[PDB]
DNA sequence: AAAAAAAAAA
DNA sequence: ACACAAAATATCCAGATTGGGGACACGGTGATAAACATGGA
DNA sequence: TCCATGTTTATCACC
């Protein structure tokens, strides 16, 4: 809300309201997945296909095998949305799911081989499998 | 560099010293026919089932004997092998990293 | 009327300085933004703590002590017995209140806040990290007996890492009111620097110098690089201090002293600068400090 | 340019690979790479960290076509090694 | 006081520690790397473990008896810490986190303290290399078995290595009532240090010492490079001769205490001449930690 | 405060101008410590070794003393370049400037 | 459930 | 010491299998101070 | 030109 009140006109499409909110809110406000979409967009500074590859995986995994759940999941994410709030192994879990699994898939290795997309972009998504 | 491109120049004048030694290089005798296109090719494909002979024989070709092996074979055939072969002592190492990537350019085939 | 100043390093070895208040199932220790690099700190803090704990070591009087018998972190000396008369190295403790010992005015005439004479910098790493390194578990609970009741069945991992890191320090010279059995016990003590971390009972890092150049003419601080790389070993203004007395003389070579591993490699420019006056070329770093303090403060 | 070629090269290799091997006939060879990339990667997995000599060594032995005047390719990837493992096992997804 | 600290390191050998579970089909061991290899593989908790393991043998009262009954890893403890009243894990009576009350601060005084005085640190290899497999397999019962394990039949493949490693370790302490005897015995006991990192059926490995240093036991903490010996050979003559230099004309010394190996070939006339103060030389270690621990000891 | 204490030693203190009004190289425009002086004005120096004057407008940089020496020495300037301590350029300066 | 080719000089 | 000749055709692995079970921290605290401007007799 | 004073209320909207 402050961002939108030259350079000045359409800057809401970017709005970079990452660096100031994430680091007051670190230690107090930490006490899940309502805020886990929100750090994707910075992570960049595309989403649907790595949500339908994440859930191929689980899919699969419980079909080869063939009311707590919503708290394991909660804490599941935080152990690694911490370390990944830090880093500002990574191709290991994916390696995976992509061989789980083309114009778009031609785009993911342009999409991937930047440093900053292999520092933080690829590693949000799939977390919310398990 | 000049390395590299020298490399890659003298892989493929080993391929055709290959080709040379199995048949004649006259390659119109080759093409111009089905069964002369076939005969060409199965040639080439025996070709190629040594130099997978020679490339399984590669990942065990480090360090000193099968070395002098590699260097019995690769018929390099260069214009002035001073250059050539003085520049391949320096990088003991390396060099196998580097001809066997040469080596898979022995792969023509059909 | 004489100041000084000098930058040591250490050994390599493993990490210490393990914070370890990231989350529950990390222990990260503080970084800093180096050229796009990350590089490990260490505070200040910690070496101040260091040298208080030595000086009560050596037998000299003190003002400051800790208990570590309260809930949280407390330390009762500082405060408690003191009028704050002559603190360790003349710090004379300060804090503000609607009054202290009536002001602290009528019954001790000093000054309400204190005085700071010694000078420290951050401690830097020399070479960068790679992530997470170590593993580690914890134990199910006390089991049978019913005392420690943690119930956590935890297993969790912490940060390690291999850097050998230097930092600088400084001291001016026109302070020399009781200096002269004063300082020189803390400048004794500036050679051990043993226990100076957050851990040892696994870590046991010790803060053993290894080059010492602490020497300039009685002026102010020239800032000669003072954060030294000393490129893993070496040292980059060997170039800036040949030039003992020539017709540049852009290099004052008549003040300077030079620790151990800076001798024991010998050349014939170690040899060049032996026989350039002022060099003072030593081979063992406790004896160097030894002979500044003699040469420093009755010299 | 560089992440468009190696794409277009992984597939080349993966094709010419399943060449080379040779309804729910179609589902079980289906089935049979979706292992055959696990034992694959473990044998890959045992290679230097840099993996700039493993790459090397993992090629030579797997089977090759051809990938187009072989002579622009191999000098490219001197200059700027250790980023060919980040796909090398992408491609044999899209193969199914 | 006096405090002393030492080195060692083991015989060569092929090792293995599978501390990763990074997956099912493999084990890792690497740990730590340094400039571009990957190195060491110690964790230095675990020769604690060992300690208290060979503590039992001796003769020594224990508390953490550890048990295996429950599916979840877990230890069992005595009544309570007391550093006093016996062994204590060799005066380990540790923290308690927790605000049950009913400590016996409140009633024995006891302050929730340790009496540590014991340090060490993860052991580090000489050799870069760990990138060899043995690919064995585990089978299916199916033979009307009243029990299944898996269902299924699987190929894997673990990870060796062949490297001989160091260790450093310091006391840097003192004794009180009932306590000489205990630190005799863990002298005593450091010696064999067998069983390390957990049992291994599979991969016998032995901590035996070979060419043991301890340095500087008299005065205070002045060691340098405690990682010093590697590459497997002699490092601390040099060391020796190039820092507190056995000659009293220009770099003064201190008493030293050397291992057997080093000394069971070496020059002849080196003995000899490296008598300027006598210094120690033994053949075996044991005999070495014997004189060692009833010198420091004062008894 | 004194912990963590910060110093400004004077380094590579180089600007002049002649007997005008402030102007020229806007005091500004320095990269991250790797070579400052240079995309500043030394460019510009170079195009105009006769229309701005170097003459009065000493060399830039103590760098100089470590890459380059010799080529700035010659082919920049016949004016006093000197630069081996501060100390003296400041002190030769102010010579320089109370005598005229 | 989808394919690609010929060559040297003191 | 002269001349002549220095190999030729078939073939370069086939199956079955790629881990299972339990656990991912416990408590205590989250600054403290000093730095005035206008009115009615 | 120069003599003076004042404050008082706790807490809330998401998957």
């Amino acid at each position: 809300l402050l961002n939108l009140v030259l350079a000045s006109q359409s800057w809401l499409k970017r709005h970079p309201w990452y660096g100031f909110g994430d680091l007051l809110s670190r230690i107090p406000q930490r006490w899940s997945y309502f805020s886990h979409d929100a750090r994707q967009l910075f992570t960049q500074k595309y989403a649907e296909i790595v949500y339908k590859i994440a859930q191929g995986f689980v899919l699969s995994k419980l079909s080869s095998k063939h009311p707590k759940l919503e708290r394991e999941y909660n804490d599941k994410k935080e152990k690694v949305v911490n370390e990944a709030f830090l880093a500002i192994e990574k191709q290991a879990f994916i390696d995976y799911f992509v061989s789980t699994l083309q114009d778009e898939f031609v785009d993911f290795a342009q999409k991937l081989f930047q440093d900053t997309d292999e520092i933080r972009s690829l590693t949000l998504l799939a977390l919310s499998s398990q | 560099r000049e390395y590299a491109e020298i490399v890659y120049k003298i892989a493929q004048g080993f391929v055709l010293s290959k080709l040379s030694s199995k048949h004649d290089l006259q390659w119109s005798k080759c093409k111009g026919n089905p069964k002369l296109e076939r005969e060409y090719n199965d040639k080439k494909e025996k070709v190629v089932n040594e130099a997978f002979l020679a490339i399984r024989s590669r990942t065990e070709k480090q360090a000193f004997i099968d070395y002098f092996v590699s260097t019995l074979y690769p018929h390099v055939r260069q214009d002035e092998f001073v250059d050539f072969a003085q520049k391949l002592f320096q990088d003991t190492d390396e060099i196998r990293s580097l001809t066997l990537l040469a080596l898979s350019s022995q792969y023509p085939i059909k | 009327n004489l100041n000084l100043f000098a930058t040591i390093l250490t050994y390599p070895a493993p990490a210490s300085n393990y914070r370890g208040e990231s989350e529950e199932n990390r222990s990260v220790i503080q970084k800093i933004l180096k050229d796009g690099q990350k590089y490990a700190i260490i505070s200040p803090e910690s070496m101040r703590n260091a040298l208080r704990e030595m000086l009560i070591e050596l037998g000299q009087p003190n003002n400051r002590t800790r208990l570590h018998s309260e809930d949280q972190l407390a330390v009762e000396f500082k405060e408690y017995p003191n009028p704050d008369k002559f603190a360790d190295d003349f710090l004379f403790g300060y804090m503000v209140a609607q009054t202290n010992d009536a002001k602290e005015m009528k019954k001790l005439n000093r000054p309400a806040k204190r005085d700071s004479i010694f000078r420290c910098n951050m401690a830097v790493a020399v070479n960068p990290y790679k992530y997470d390194t170590v593993f580690y578990q914890s134990p199910l609970n006390a089991g049978d007996s019913a005392w420690k009741n943690s119930t956590s069945s935890a297993l969790l991992h912490r940060e390690v890492t291999h850097t050998a890191f230097q930092y600088p320090f400084a001291l001016a010279g026109k302070d020399c009111a009781a200096k002269p059995e004063w300082v020189k016990a803390l400048l004794q003590a500036i050679a051990e620097l043993n226990g100076v971390a957050g851990g040892h009972a696994r870590a046991y890092y010790e803060f053993a110098p290894r080059s010492v150049v602490a020497r300039l003419t009685p002026k102010l601080v020239a800032g000669y690089q003072t954060y030294g790389f000393d490129a893993e070993g070496n040292w980059l203004e060997l170039s800036r201090l040949t030039a003992t007395d020539s017709d540049n003389l852009d290099l004052p070579a008549n003040e300077f002293w030079l620790g151990g591993e800076l001798v024991r490699k010998m050349d014939q420019e170690q040899k060049a600068q032996l026989e350039a006056m002022g060099a003072h070329l030593y081979a063992n770093p406790e004896k160097l400090f030894a002979d500044l303090a003699d040469s420093f403060l009755g010299v």
